[PDB]
């Protein structure tokens, strides 16, 4: 997930958009994946 | 800002030197963690 | 080819504003034909010229403007009043009472818009034409208005004048927009000479300047 | 993906691996009789190795030394990272192609080297004398599992 | 018929009358006929010679300036117009198009030829392919082939072999060289990212002087990062 | 007489302003070896056929003409035939400028495997449609066509290439394969490059309608090459078929050939009802209606066709009644081939008095057969053979002619020749820049000019059956290998530069250059492939397209479809009951090293030939 962008999908759905070769695609960005791998566990990296 | 996309999102690392007002602040062990601080023993101080 | 100026030499249309075409030729257009001595011709840069309407009394299929332009007497005043962005071209007057065009004449009738943006590109040392010796670097910025752009060039951080060359392009009838390319030539010594070529562009609708910079051999 | 050598054949005479890049018409019976018919113009700078994306060429890291296999792991990963090596997601926007491969996802250029890194490759018994600052797995395929 | 076809032009001996013939098809002189136009390219351009209808018997008026200096001759074989246009001066070279000029009887239409008149004999042009310094921007590609020291410049066609829907290849207009006044001209165009697949090779089409065109191969792959890992 | 550089038989620019056959039955020109007309101009052919056709040329060929210039009405024309072209190749026009062609066929081999560097618009039926009013209309095109594009601009197409301003291809069919060696160029099954040079109005690219394409093309789309957003394509369909993972870039349709097969205004025309010439149309060899004709044992007159061949039909089912049931000659039976002691002797002359010591039989069942031969009942005209117990009957298919009085003539004129000589720059297409460095044949060139007699005496004795005392047919063959020294001797060098790997003591460097017939269709002979491969051009015989030049050259006329087929093919024949990659790894003198993971799934799924 931090490295493979598997995420983009959902970013686009929350938000987070970025115009690649001029078109809309998913920005994955590292406070979507802290909330995905772990979502309750830990909220900022430094907490990490 | 990247010749291959328009977009200016991605990140660099650079690594300074830090000044003289934060290193007095770094007394806690978790600060070293929070000011963002790494060991100087193997890595350039110059800009990655 | 007495009449070798059309009013202006550039009018300007603000997409949609319709820019008003009147020559004026030293023979007077009125002859015996049954019509009006004047017709209008628009021929873009390359392509052949192609009339508008013939002797000023009916509308040839496809015509740039909806409006009638019906004019006699050396000047002539008409307005094109439909206006359409690819009609962006010089445009010639033929009377049609003598078998005569009034070539070297033309109106530009150009075009007004917000100031979009022009892109700037800067191209690297090439392998084809090293043997010549005239080693030419060339920096492209198209489809950017103001219709006027400054170019400039610098090496290794120096002015460069009279060497760089500057072509125009016809405006484009669907964009409504100028691309100039910048052309340099120089000698395979004065490559060496340099280090590092940089590319500036100045223009009304981008405040802060904008330049492109390449280093030799750094593809 | 084929990994094709240099080209860069050397005499008898010469010291080391030489550099001499052959032009096609080398008398060496290689590229007169293989390399040459199957013609495959390859850049052939003098050092280092790139992944065409199609395959793996190395310029002057022989394939068959044992410092070849540090970078056909390296050349492997830029070459098939997009479909392989990840669950079969594309790489990340902003990371670059030698962001996955030097980092992560490459065995350690030398074994005594202070790097956090995967001995995939290289497998070295204690007998040699490389056992003193091992710092690294003894047996890859015998670890991983 | 309507096609038209110019002929003997980019090198005109100068104070000598030189010959251009459209090859007209079924062209009649009652409702149609042939005419030179003096547009030139960029500078002072006036008229050339113009012939009138076959009912005429190939006789019309003619400017004083162009008059004995352009001689017109009409073959009923031949089916085209001869330009005998006669003492021809250094800044005489221009762009005329061979075609009905809007006649009430008839239209017939057109093309125009390039020929430029000067000591200095009809030099093949030199076209070179430029790869990107820097990125190309989102989608489009942009390659580009320069012409150096080429003449004339009228007639001279520049073309990309790769061709794609809504593709952007502005021309630019020809620029006098500092040493021999030769002709300076380029070509730029744009493509979508996926009409260009990486390792793909992309050559200029460009003619000097109608002559075999000559092909440079262009950069437009997008194959990036050379691997060069170092063992310490 | 064919021009020595004529374009065409009829120079005129319209011709056939009516040219139709309608005369009772149709009627065919047999036999066109340029285009029929050099131009077309408001000209309707209609009727027409063309039977073979083996068009070569350097400029654009085109079987019917070259260029239809305006409203030429082609109409049920069909033609067939090899037609192989450089700087472009057509089906019916090579350009069809404002011309209309309806109900047309074509059923023929495409080839232009050379090396080109040039803007060519190739197509199995027309190749460059640009007229407003042009279309293409209840066509059908059976085009095995092979091509290489090297460059953005080519495009091949099968039923058209480069369809544009408005010209609509209406109810056509394609089925034949398009094998584009690289993906390079826009090459597709039905249309090629539907866009237009001007800018591409939707309606300005081109049309497409009711068009159906089930052709195995490779490198390329089923359809269209070029597609877009906006795409003027109304109904396409493609049945489904290998595409060799397919690309899946051009649209599916369904099956229900019922449905497919209405679609065509025309399905054929077959009758020809002009029903004589031709050479290869007598097969029979008509067993039926024999004296001694029976109903089971009739295959086997023909698995005894090949065995004697020039001989009475009598004879022939004489000795098929001698045929036994325990014997293997009841399955289908191709050509066999003699041999002494694993050589595959071919210069009968020479080894007809020796007692070649087995016959290999190669059955269809891609088993080989051996028997023992001894010279019995021999002739001066026709060698004989026995065929062990069974007392079988087997002849040579050469008559044993005078060869020293064609070797005496032309070998003394293909010795003195060189590798970096002008006749062979002259005979490839090659100008005097470039350099040889490519075809990496100098040392072979030299040792097969060393070595000429035994290569020239075994093409000699396979090449026609000279039945002639006289020395007419002595002299045409002199004159056939001395007007192509150059052609003939670039592709002997070539064939056993890149075809000399045994197959465990069977070398077939004499069973690929030679013996033809080996997997069937005896009509090609062994010295027009040569000839046809040595003027082939530079591009054609360059190392780096040795796969390739197989499917061009030597392919559709050995009976093969490619080379890996044909390769498999051999390791049935021969050395059977053994994996290719094994005789791969035995015959090949380049160090193999395979190693199979420790892991057994993965040891278990390495280990069969399949592919992946």
């Amino acid at each position: 997930p931090y490295i493979s962008n598997q995420y983009e999908e959902d970013a686009k759905q929350q938000g987070q958009t970025i115009n690649l070769y001029g078109k809309e695609r998913g920005l994955v960005t590292d406070e979507l994946v802290l909330k995905k791998v772990f979502d309750g566990k830990y909220k900022t990296w430094a907490e990490f | 800002k990247d010749p291959a996309d328009g977009n200016e999102v991605y990140a660099t690392n650079v690594v300074k030197e830090l000044t003289e007002a934060e290193a007095r602040n770094l007394n806690s062990f978790e600060s070293l963690i929070d000011h963002n601080i790494l060991s100087a023993r193997e890595y350039q101080s110059g800009d990655y | 080819a007495a009449a070798m100026a059309q009013s202006p030499a550039s009018l300007s249309a603000s997409a949609g504003a319709a820019a008003a075409i009147a020559c004026r030729s030293s023979q007077a257009a009125a002859a015996a034909a049954a019509a009006a001595a004047l017709a209008w011709y628009a021929a873009k840069p390359g392509a052949a010229p192609a009339a508008l309407i013939y002797a000023a009394s009916a509308a040839a299929s496809a015509v740039p403007a909806r409006f009638s332009g019906s004019g006699a007497g050396t000047d002539f005043a008409a307005a094109i009043a439909a206006v359409e962005a690819e009609d962006a071209a010089a445009y010639y007057c033929a009377q049609a009472a003598a078998a005569a065009a009034t070539f070297g004449a033309g109106t530009r009738a150009e075009a007004k818009r917000t100031v979009a943006a022009p892109s700037v590109f800067i191209f690297p040392p090439s392998d084809e034409q090293l043997k010549s010796g005239t080693a030419s670097v060339v920096c492209l910025l198209n489809n950017f208005y103001p219709r006027e752009a400054k170019v400039q060039w610098k090496v290794d951080n120096a002015l460069q004048s009279g060497n760089s060359q500057e072509s125009v392009t016809e405006q484009d009838s669907k964009d409504s927009t100028y691309s100039l390319s910048s052309t340099l030539t120089l000698s395979k010594a004065d490559y060496e000479k340099h280090k590092v070529y940089a590319c500036e562009v100045t223009h009304q609708g981008l405040s802060s300047p904008v330049t492109k910079s390449f280093n030799r051999g750094e593809c | 993906i084929l990994l094709y050598d240099a080209y860069k054949f050397g005499d008898d005479t010469t010291s080391g691996k030489a550099t001499a890049e052959a032009k096609f018409d080398s008398s060496n019976p290689a590229m007169k009789n293989f390399f040459g018919p199957v013609g495959n113009k390859v850049v052939h700078n003098q050092h280092g190795a790139y992944a065409t994306g199609d395959g793996v060429y190395y310029m002057s890291y022989r394939m068959l030394d044992k410092d070849g296999a540090i970078t056909y792991t390296h050349a492997m990963t830029h070459d098939s990272d997009q479909d392989i090596y990840l669950g079969g997601y594309g790489r990340r926007n902003g990371l670059g192609p030698e962001f996955f491969a030097k980092g992560l996802l490459q065995a350690p250029d030398q074994p005594s080297d202070a790097t956090i890194t995967i001995n995939s490759i290289l497998k070295h018994s204690k007998s040699d004398s490389t056992e003193g600052s091992r710092l690294q797995v003894l047996d890859p395929t015998e670890r991983f599992q | 018929a309507v096609a038209l076809a110019a002929s003997g032009a980019a090198a005109a001996a100068p104070g000598a009358s030189l010959k251009l013939s459209c090859a007209a098809s079924g062209a009649t002189a009652a409702a149609a006929a042939a005419a030179w136009v003096r547009a030139a390219a960029g500078k002072a351009l006036e008229w050339v010679a113009a012939i009138a209808a076959a009912a005429a018997a190939a006789a019309a008026a003619a400017a004083a300036a162009a008059a004995a200096a352009a001689a017109i001759s009409a073959d009923a074989s031949a089916a085209a117009a001869a330009l005998a246009a006669a003492s021809l001066a250094a800044a005489d070279t221009a762009a005329y198009y061979c075609a009905a000029a809007g006649a009430a009887a008839a239209a017939a239409w057109g093309q125009g030829t390039l020929v430029t008149v000067s000591s200095a004999s009809p030099t093949s042009p030199k076209v070179f392919p430029l790869s990107l310094c820097s990125t190309q921007p989102d989608g489009n590609v942009v390659i580009a082939c320069l012409v150096q020291g080429f003449f004339p410049q009228e007639p001279l066609s520049v073309t990309w072999s790769e061709s794609g829907q809504g593709v952007t290849a502005r021309n630019f207009p020809p620029s006098q060289d500092a040493s021999g006044d030769l002709y300076t001209t380029s070509s730029q165009l744009t493509l979508p990212a996926t009409q260009c697949l990486a390792g793909k090779s992309v050559t200029c089409h460009v003619k000097h002087y109608t002559n075999p065109s000559q092909d440079v191969t262009v950069p437009c792959p997008a194959v990036p990062t050379p691997p060069t890992p170092s063992p310490s | 007489e064919l021009g020595p550089d004529e374009r065409s038989y009829i120079k005129d620019t319209f011709t056939g302003r009516l040219i139709g056959e309608k005369d009772g039955k149709n009627y065919a020109i047999y036999n066109l070896k340029k285009p029929l007309f050099e131009n077309l101009s408001g000209a309707t052919v209609e009727k027409l056929s063309l039977k073979n056709v083996a068009i070569s040329g350097k400029n654009d060929i085109g079987s019917l003409a070259n260029e239809a210039t305006n409203g030429t009405k082609i109409k049920q024309v069909h033609v067939d035939g090899v037609l192989a072209g450089e700087r472009g190749v057509g089906g019916l026009l090579a350009k069809a400028d404002q011309s209309s062609i309806a109900e047309s066929s074509f059923k023929g081999r495409i080839v232009n495997t050379y090396e080109t560097t040039d803007a060519y618009n190739i197509g199995g039926l027309v190749g460059h449609l640009t007229g407003k009013n042009a279309s293409i209309a209840k066509s059908k095109a059976t085009v095995t066509i092979s091509s290489n594009t090297n460059r953005s601009d080519q495009t091949v197409g099968g039923l058209a290439g480069l369809v544009d301003q408005d010209a609509h291809i209406q109810n056509s069919y394609a089925e034949g394969d398009i094998n584009n060696v690289k993906h390079f160029g826009k090459v597709a099954g039905v249309a090629g490059y539907l866009w237009d040079r001007t800018s591409g109005e939707e309606k300005h690219a081109g049309e497409l309608t009711n068009v159906l394409s089930d052709v195995n093309v490779t490198n390329g789309n089923a359809i269209t090459g070029y597609h877009y957003t906006g795409m003027k394509v109304a109904n396409t369909f493609s049945s489904k078929a290998n595409r060799v993972v397919s690309k899946e870039s051009f649209e599916e349709r369904g099956t229900m050939l019922d449905a497919s097969q209405i679609v065509s205004k025309k399905a054929e025309i077959n009758p020809l009802t002009l029903p004589t010439v031709s050479t290869s149309g007598k097969k029979d060899s008509d067993f039926s209606k024999i004296a001694h004709y029976q109903a089971n044992r009739a295959l086997v007159y023909k698995n005894i066709e090949k065995l004697l061949p020039f001989y009475n039909k009598s004879t022939i089912v004489k000795y098929g009644n001698l045929v036994k049931e325990n014997s293997l000659l009841y399955q289908k039976e191709l050509l066999s081939a003699v041999m002494m002691k694993d050589d595959q002797v071919i210069t009968d002359i020479v080894s007809n008095k020796q007692t070649a010591n087995k016959l290999l039989l190669h059955y269809n069942d891609h088993s080989s057969e051996k028997f023992d031969l001894k010279y019995q009942t021999d002739f001066a005209n026709l060698a004989e053979y026995n065929l062990g117990n069974t007392g079988l009957l087997y002849t040579p298919n050469q008559f044993l002619y005078d060869r020293d009085s064609i070797v005496k003539e032309v070998l003394p004129e293909l010795q003195k020749l060189d590798y970096q000589s002008d006749a062979i720059r002259k005979t490839l297409g090659i100008s005097p820049e470039v350099k040889l460095t490519e075809l990496y044949l100098e040392d072979q060139f030299s040792k097969t000019k060393q070595n000429l007699g035994d290569s020239l005496k075994k093409l000699l004795s396979a090449d026609a059956g000279l039945a002639s005392d006289n020395s007419v047919t002595r002299g045409y063959l002199v004159d056939k290998i001395k007007n192509n020294k150059e052609a003939l001797l670039l592709g002997l060098t070539y064939l056993e530069r890149w075809y000399n790997f045994n197959y465990g003591q069977v070398n077939v460097k004499d069973l690929v250059m030679y013996h033809p017939d080996f997997f069937g269709k005896g009509n090609t002979s062994p010295l027009d492939t040569l000839i046809e491969l040595g003027k082939s051009g530079f591009n054609n015989l360059l190392a780096k397209n040795n796969v390739d030049t197989y499917g061009i050259s030597l392919a559709s006329q050995h009976g093969a479809t490619d080379l890996f087929s044909t390769l498999e093919h051999y390791r049935k024949v021969f050395l059977p009951n053994t994996s290719n990659n094994d005789w791969f790894k035995s015959e090949t003198k380049a160090y193999i090293v395979e190693e199979k993971s420790t892991i057994e799934e993965v040891k278990t799924k390495q280990g069969l030939a399949g592919t992946k």
